[PDB]
């Protein structure tokens, strides 16, 4: 319990982790999505209307 | 994943049991060798391995 209980919140506030030190932490991410994370701090929007655009402007090449 | 760290990332037991897909991070291959050694013991034979290793288990849980 000790060991693993509360174990999420850390990744996300370094300053209550001891050194600062990230590779302490736990950070949850899968295997198969980690290809596709590349670019650091890319406006939610950007990334979110970036794979709309992509569907659509497929989608109208294809069926329309 | 399950195995070894895969692409950067592993999967650890929680507390429940229910796999995890974590980054390899020091502090989860800690986790994971804990899940693999320690937790996994049974019940009257955990007492034993903790005192058995207690200097380890320190010098880990400070550095990683």
């Amino acid at each position: 319990i000790f060991f693993k209980k509360d174990s999420l919140w850390q990744s996300e506030h370094l300053e209550a982790v001891v050194d600062q030190d990230v590779q302490r932490t736990c950070i949850l991410h899968g295997p198969v999505a980690a290809q596709f994370t590349k670019v650091i701090d890319e406006p939610i929007k950007s990334i979110m209307d970036g794979i709309h655009d992509g569907h659509i402007k497929k989608l109208l090449h294809q069926y329309y | 994943t399950y195995k070894k760290p895969t692409g950067g990332i592993v999967t650890v037991r929680s507390e429940m049991g229910e796999p995890i897909h974590k980054i390899a991070t020091r502090g989860v291959m800690l986790w994971k060798e804990f899940d693999e050694t320690i937790f996994n013991l049974p019940k009257n034979k955990l007492v034993p391995t903790l005192e058995a290793k207690r200097d380890y288990i320190i010098s880990r849980l400070n550095a990683d």
